[PDB]
RNA sequence: AGCCGGUAGCGGGCGUGGAUCCCUGGAUGUCCGAAUGGGGGAACCCGGCCGGCGGGAACGCCGGUCACCGCGCGCGCGGGGGGAACCUGGGGAACUGAAACAUCUCAGUACCCAGAGGAGAGGAAAGAGAAAUCGACUCCCUGAGUAGCGGCGAGCGA
RNA sequence: UGGUUCGUGGAGCCAUGGGGGAAUCUGGGCGGACCACCGCCUAAGGCUAAGUACUCCGGGUGACCGAUAGCGCACCAGUAC
RNA sequence: GUAGGGAAACCGAGUCCGAACAGGGCGCAGCGGCCGCAAAGUCCGCGGCCGUGGACCCGAAACCGGGCGAGCUAGCCCUGGCCAGGGUGAAGCUGGGGUGAGACCCAGUGGAGGCCCGAACCGGUGGGGGAUGCAAACCCCUCGGAUGAGCUGGGGCUAGGAGUGAAAAGCUAACCGAGCCCGGAGAUAGCUGGUUCUCCCCGAAAUGACUUUAGGGUCAGCCUCAGGCG
RNA sequence: CGUAGGGUUAGGCGGGACCUAAGGUGAAGCCGAAAGGCGUAGCCGAAGGGCAGCCGGUUAAUAUUCCGGCCCUUCCCGCAG
RNA sequence: UGGUGUUGGCUCUUGGUCGCGCCUGCGUAGGAUAGGUGGGAGCCUGUGAACCCCCGCCUCCGGGUGGGGGGGAGGCGCCGGUGAAAUACCACCCUGGCGCGGCUGGGGGCCUAACCCUCGGAUGGGGGGACAGCGCUUGGCGGGCAGUUUGACUGGGGCGGU
RNA sequence: GGGCCUGACUGCGAGGCCUGCAAGCCGAGCAGGGGCGAAAGCCGGGCCUAGUGAACCGGUGGUCCCGUGUGGAAGGGCCAU
RNA sequence: UGGGAGAGGGUGGUGGAAUUCCCGGAGUAGCGGUGAAAUGCGCAGAUACCGGGAGGAACGCCGAUGGCGAAGGCAGCCAC
RNA sequence: GCCCGGAUAGCUCAGGGUAGAGCAGGGGAUUGAAAAUCCCCGUGUCCUUGGUUCGAUUCCGAGUCCGGGCACCA
């Protein structure tokens, strides 16, 4: 008998897969306890269904993470300081970092997405790492000023 | 046992006929009737209890229809039954045949 | 043109202003009975609700309504029981015959049950069966006691 | 296991209580085991007048009876008993 | 009906067996002068007899189906009722004796029991009567039980291969080794009985063979009628 | 016996408008080819439980029923506590 | 009473066939433990050789051997002695014997969730438990019941005889 | 008693015996191919009369006769047992 | 009055050895028995060996030429 | 009719390279005996026939004979 799992199952097989069993372990078991269901014509298709959704939502989600990986390694974002030589007397943030490229690129970006683990207290070019979804990084140049 | 509710089999008169000897087959002269009398075949019905619309149901069904009662359940699905009796439930359930 | 049933009589009435009588429709239609408010040893008994009658609250009577089950979204519609035979379906004997008897016969008959209706069944080929053919089903004639079936017996029979 | 002429027979066909269990025309059933070839037909939903049967009832007609006959009953009979 | 032979394929006045031109089995061919009469054959009518049907009529004991019965009787269930009077005198209890204490013994009280005697009530032992009865089981005398496994009223339950039975195959509505009614049904009866006007002619048999046959049959024998032969 | 006329009087007697027993029936539920067979509650079911009337007189014929005397029950409504 | 349905999960241990891998095979004479026939003057070892030690081992107890730590230029054939059958390597196979894999079939232990029983509590708890019960099918026991059969002749019938 | 042999034949059969039927019995002669005999001829078991069993159902070896649209096959038929 | 030894008797309890039988494991061709044998038992797996279990009866050593009782008679150990 | 077996000394039985073993029979030891016991001794076409092998109890084939076991009988 095959039936659709819906969930992870001890040597029986992942979620969403079709495996096969004895009717009365799924009509007696699986079934009853919503751990799969009957691998039907109808339900089947849903399967199908939303395999196919996933497979959308997923690679666009990869596409509106590349809508914004040329469009930011493509400038440089200026931050205007006030420092004496090298060292800052206030610091740039990642919220700063951010403020400042949604005002001259005007583009709206996360600062907790961005790998700033200690604010910029320095000046000078620095290369920052940018992950608005995995596998999709996103290197940022940017110069601190003075 | 009585009646399938899902395919309406019932119970069946059939003889029972005893024979003796060799068949022409095998060489032998041939079978004889040494007795023939009636005696009844019953649907293998067996119960099938199943949850639906939060009751519980149950189909007295031969087992080759087994299958049949979960199909039901899925088609059941399209309708409301809630707040409905479990004699209500099934009814529903059999005008879906 | 007579009439008030068979039915005369006592005692009283009616009819050409059309009676009696015959035909159609209608009204009335106690109680029991599927019997159905409930009960019950059928033709009796006992109730709820609304309205009425009496002096009427108790008590009683009158009218209306109140069983179960099925189907449709409490409301409707439908069912129930009967019918000489006939019909279909579900079950289904034995005597007898085989000059004994068991397979076989009687016979899918008698009979029980369910259902139907003025009929019922069947019915528009997943047919026939050899015609390179036919063209739904039903019923009669014939094919034919043929083909066959059969303790290859008694018989059975397309 | 039943049905058919078919009583296990070379036993198909039609039906189906039990088990196993497809396909959508390049699909499937049948032509008496089976196979090939050649044909026939499209299963697993339903309905459908008429021609057929019967006689509680009505009328018509008898080389039918005529009161021990003809219905059990010509009559107050499914009665008396 | 007009063709038959062969298991058949098949051949055909022939065919089958056979190697056969062998032998054999089963088959094949009107009367008078083209007209007439007659005829195969066939159709209808009539009569005899046979087959199938209940098949000449009446008659079982039985078998099967579906119903009707426990107002009789048998058991059980529920609920009530009845058993004069007299007799015997268990246990226990009380007191007395007894003993170390006991057992135990004695008296009194007591009132037990499928105890005793005997009516009602339930029976039915022996004899007599009755015997087309008063009566399809009764009457007289006698005799058993009579607090019990007792008897009895009302309301109920169990039935036909079934009930119920302190068991007799008893009883289940006056005949129970399988109830009663209607139906199958006109069962079947190789048996028994019965079979209806007249006249005329002829006229048997009671043996053989075979027979689950022997008092029943099939064939032959013997009777009769029609046609033919002579 | 035949014909005709007359005769049976109840809140308290008996039964019902009360109870339940065996049993029977039976919402729920269970089972059986059909017919049907079961089944807790409930309902039905009495000669058991429960419940208020005694004595006398009167008719040709009824009487705890009519009448006489003396008693009692339930239901309704009202007043008082 | 076997099979099968209803009928599930996890294990353990088995057996049967089929596929591949590896061995086992000792009468006699002989180098020793020679499976059968065939190929065949060369196979090998740095892609580790003769001795050591762990063993699965199978040992007819003499030997066979696989992988292990040894191990750092060596083995054994054609040669041949007696063989019915030469020895090295390769190969199809025979009698066996595991090792794995395939389909299978059997037993055992457990589990719970079908089914069954139970619990004033019931989409739940406890118990039994894939057994029991019930369907289809196999074979058996089976006067408890059913339909029947149980011959004729005969100095009556039976018995005897035939 | 001995030699050679298998006629303990195949295909038929005039005519009879016996006789209810069905059976049982005897049988010359013709053809094929034989055995023995120089030949006449004999030979279709045994001096003779007992030593046996109808039919149905089925086995076997042949035959190639039927073969359920057709060609085969299943299965029958026929001859022998 | 104070003391002693004792299987004196009765009730209840409870301790180990052994035998038998039952289960588990391990193991194979005999075991048993006698004067010698035979019956018996054992490959359907005995005997012999190990673990578990059940149950009855009797109390080894101490123990003696001992002790106690009127006699019959009284023996594991404990309490009464 | 069909399947499985057997056949080995007087008797019951064991088994590619042997012909075994026990019990019956014989002598010897032993004893009141009868036994038990103990030593030795014999007793084969391994049913027949044809083939395998270098060779046959063995393997195969075929027969005869006797066991079993299953089924059928018009
Ligand atoms: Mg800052
Ligand atoms: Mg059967
Ligand atoms: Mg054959
Ligand atoms: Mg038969
Ligand atoms: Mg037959
Ligand atoms: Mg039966
Ligand atoms: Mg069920
Ligand atoms: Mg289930
Ligand atoms: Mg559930
Ligand atoms: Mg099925
Ligand atoms: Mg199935
Ligand atoms: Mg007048
Ligand atoms: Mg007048
Ligand atoms: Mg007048
Ligand atoms: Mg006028
Ligand atoms: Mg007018
Ligand atoms: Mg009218
Ligand atoms: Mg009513
Ligand atoms: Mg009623
Ligand atoms: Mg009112
Ligand atoms: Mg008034
Ligand atoms: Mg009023
Ligand atoms: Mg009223
Ligand atoms: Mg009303
Ligand atoms: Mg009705
Ligand atoms: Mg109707
Ligand atoms: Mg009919
Ligand atoms: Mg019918
Ligand atoms: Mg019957
Ligand atoms: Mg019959
Ligand atoms: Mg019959
Ligand atoms: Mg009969
Ligand atoms: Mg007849
Ligand atoms: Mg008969
Ligand atoms: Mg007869
Ligand atoms: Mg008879
Ligand atoms: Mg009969
Ligand atoms: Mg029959
Ligand atoms: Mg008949
Ligand atoms: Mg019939
Ligand atoms: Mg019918
Ligand atoms: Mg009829
Ligand atoms: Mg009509
Ligand atoms: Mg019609
Ligand atoms: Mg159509
Ligand atoms: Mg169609
Ligand atoms: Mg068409
Ligand atoms: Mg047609
Ligand atoms: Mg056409
Ligand atoms: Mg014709
Ligand atoms: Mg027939
Ligand atoms: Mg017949
Ligand atoms: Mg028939
Ligand atoms: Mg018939
Ligand atoms: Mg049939
Ligand atoms: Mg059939
Ligand atoms: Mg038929
Ligand atoms: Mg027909
Ligand atoms: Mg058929
Ligand atoms: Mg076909
Ligand atoms: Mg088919
Ligand atoms: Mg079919
Ligand atoms: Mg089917
Ligand atoms: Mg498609
Ligand atoms: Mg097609
Ligand atoms: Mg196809
Ligand atoms: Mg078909
Ligand atoms: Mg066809
Ligand atoms: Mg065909
Ligand atoms: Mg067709
Ligand atoms: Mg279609
Ligand atoms: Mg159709
Ligand atoms: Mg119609
Ligand atoms: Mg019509
Ligand atoms: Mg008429
Ligand atoms: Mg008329
Ligand atoms: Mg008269
Ligand atoms: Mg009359
Ligand atoms: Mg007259
Ligand atoms: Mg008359
Ligand atoms: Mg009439
Ligand atoms: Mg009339
Ligand atoms: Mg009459
Ligand atoms: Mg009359
Ligand atoms: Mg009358
Ligand atoms: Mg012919
Ligand atoms: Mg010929
Ligand atoms: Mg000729
Ligand atoms: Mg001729
Ligand atoms: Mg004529
Ligand atoms: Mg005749
Ligand atoms: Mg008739
Ligand atoms: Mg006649
Ligand atoms: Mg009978
Ligand atoms: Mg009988
Ligand atoms: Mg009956
Ligand atoms: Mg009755
Ligand atoms: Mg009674
Ligand atoms: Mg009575
Ligand atoms: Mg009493
Ligand atoms: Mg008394
Ligand atoms: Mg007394
Ligand atoms: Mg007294
Ligand atoms: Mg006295
Ligand atoms: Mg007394
Ligand atoms: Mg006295
Ligand atoms: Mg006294
Ligand atoms: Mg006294
Ligand atoms: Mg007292
Ligand atoms: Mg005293
Ligand atoms: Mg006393
Ligand atoms: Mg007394
Ligand atoms: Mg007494
Ligand atoms: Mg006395
Ligand atoms: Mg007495
Ligand atoms: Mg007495
Ligand atoms: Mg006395
Ligand atoms: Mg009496
Ligand atoms: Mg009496
Ligand atoms: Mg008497
Ligand atoms: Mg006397
Ligand atoms: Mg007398
Ligand atoms: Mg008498
Ligand atoms: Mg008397
Ligand atoms: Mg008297
Ligand atoms: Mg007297
Ligand atoms: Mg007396
Ligand atoms: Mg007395
Ligand atoms: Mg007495
Ligand atoms: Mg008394
Ligand atoms: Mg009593
Ligand atoms: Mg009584
Ligand atoms: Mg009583
Ligand atoms: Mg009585
Ligand atoms: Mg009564
Ligand atoms: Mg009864
Ligand atoms: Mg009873
Ligand atoms: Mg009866
Ligand atoms: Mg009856
Ligand atoms: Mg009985
Ligand atoms: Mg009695
Ligand atoms: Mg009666
Ligand atoms: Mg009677
Ligand atoms: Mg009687
Ligand atoms: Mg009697
Ligand atoms: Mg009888
Ligand atoms: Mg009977
Ligand atoms: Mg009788
Ligand atoms: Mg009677
Ligand atoms: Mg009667
Ligand atoms: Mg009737
Ligand atoms: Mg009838
Ligand atoms: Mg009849
Ligand atoms: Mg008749
Ligand atoms: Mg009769
Ligand atoms: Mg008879
Ligand atoms: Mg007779
Ligand atoms: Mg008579
Ligand atoms: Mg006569
Ligand atoms: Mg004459
Ligand atoms: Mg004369
Ligand atoms: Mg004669
Ligand atoms: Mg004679
Ligand atoms: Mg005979
Ligand atoms: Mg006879
Ligand atoms: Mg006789
Ligand atoms: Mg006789
Ligand atoms: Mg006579
Ligand atoms: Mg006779
Ligand atoms: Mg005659
Ligand atoms: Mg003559
Ligand atoms: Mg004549
Ligand atoms: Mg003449
Ligand atoms: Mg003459
Ligand atoms: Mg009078
Ligand atoms: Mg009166
Ligand atoms: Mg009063
Ligand atoms: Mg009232
Ligand atoms: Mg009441
Ligand atoms: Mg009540
Ligand atoms: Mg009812
Ligand atoms: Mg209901
Ligand atoms: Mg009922
Ligand atoms: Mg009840
Ligand atoms: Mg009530
Ligand atoms: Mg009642
Ligand atoms: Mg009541
Ligand atoms: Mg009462
Ligand atoms: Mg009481
Ligand atoms: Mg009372
Ligand atoms: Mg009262
Ligand atoms: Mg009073
Ligand atoms: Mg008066
Ligand atoms: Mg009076
Ligand atoms: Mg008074
Ligand atoms: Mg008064
Ligand atoms: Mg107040
Ligand atoms: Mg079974
Ligand atoms: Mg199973
Ligand atoms: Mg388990
Ligand atoms: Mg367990
Ligand atoms: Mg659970
Ligand atoms: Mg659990
Ligand atoms: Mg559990
Ligand atoms: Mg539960
Ligand atoms: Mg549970
Ligand atoms: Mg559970
Ligand atoms: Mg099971
Ligand atoms: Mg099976
Ligand atoms: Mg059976
Ligand atoms: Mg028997
Ligand atoms: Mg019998
Ligand atoms: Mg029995
Ligand atoms: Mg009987
Ligand atoms: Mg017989
Ligand atoms: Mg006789
Ligand atoms: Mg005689
Ligand atoms: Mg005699
Ligand atoms: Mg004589
Ligand atoms: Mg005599
Ligand atoms: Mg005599
Ligand atoms: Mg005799
Ligand atoms: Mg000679
Ligand atoms: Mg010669
Ligand atoms: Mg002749
Ligand atoms: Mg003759
Ligand atoms: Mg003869
Ligand atoms: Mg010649
Ligand atoms: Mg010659
Ligand atoms: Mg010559
Ligand atoms: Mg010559
Ligand atoms: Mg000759
Ligand atoms: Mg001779
Ligand atoms: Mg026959
Ligand atoms: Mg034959
Ligand atoms: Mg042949
Ligand atoms: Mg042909
Ligand atoms: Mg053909
Ligand atoms: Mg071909
Ligand atoms: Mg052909
Ligand atoms: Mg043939
Ligand atoms: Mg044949
Ligand atoms: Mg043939
Ligand atoms: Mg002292
Ligand atoms: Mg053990
Ligand atoms: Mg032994
Ligand atoms: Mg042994
Ligand atoms: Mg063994
Ligand atoms: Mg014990
Ligand atoms: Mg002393
Ligand atoms: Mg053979």
């Amino acid at each position: 008998m095959k039936v659709i799992l819906l969930e992870p199952l001890e040597n029986l097989g992942d979620v969403g897969q079709v495996v096969d069993v004895k009717p009365g372990y799924a009509r007696n078991y699986l079934l009853p306890r919503g751990l799969a269901v009957l691998a039907t014509e109808s339900n089947l298709k849903a399967l199908e269904a939303r395999i196919r959704a996933q497979a959308k939502r997923l690679a666009e989600r990869k596409a509106e993470a590349e809508r914004l990986k040329e469009i930011l390694e493509n400038l440089t974002l200026t931050i205007p300081v006030r420092a004496g030589e090298t060292k800052i007397y206030g610091s740039v943030t990642a919220k700063d970092i951010a403020e400042a490229l949604s005002r001259q690129h005007g583009v709206t970006i996360d600062p907790k997405r961005l790998a700033l683990e200690k604010p910029i207290k320095e000046l000078g070019e620095y290369v920052l790492t940018y992950k608005p979804h995995p596998e999709v990084p996103i290197q940022l140049k940017v110069s601190v000023v003075a | 046992s009585k009646v399938c509710e899902i395919s309406g089999k019932r119970p069946i008169v059939a003889n029972s006929i005893q024979r003796r000897g060799k068949a022409k087959r095998e060489g032998g002269v041939g079978k004889k009737t040494t007795g023939i009398s009636k005696r009844r075949q019953y649907p293998n019905l067996q119960k099938v209890r199943v949850r639906v619309a939060g009751q519980e149901i149950t189909f007295r069904v031969a087992a080759s229809h087994i299958p049949k009662v979960y199909e039901l359940v899925e088609r059941a699905k399209g309708l409301k039954l809630e707040g409905l009796s479990p004699k209500e439930i099934k009814k529903e359930l059999l005008k879906l045949l």
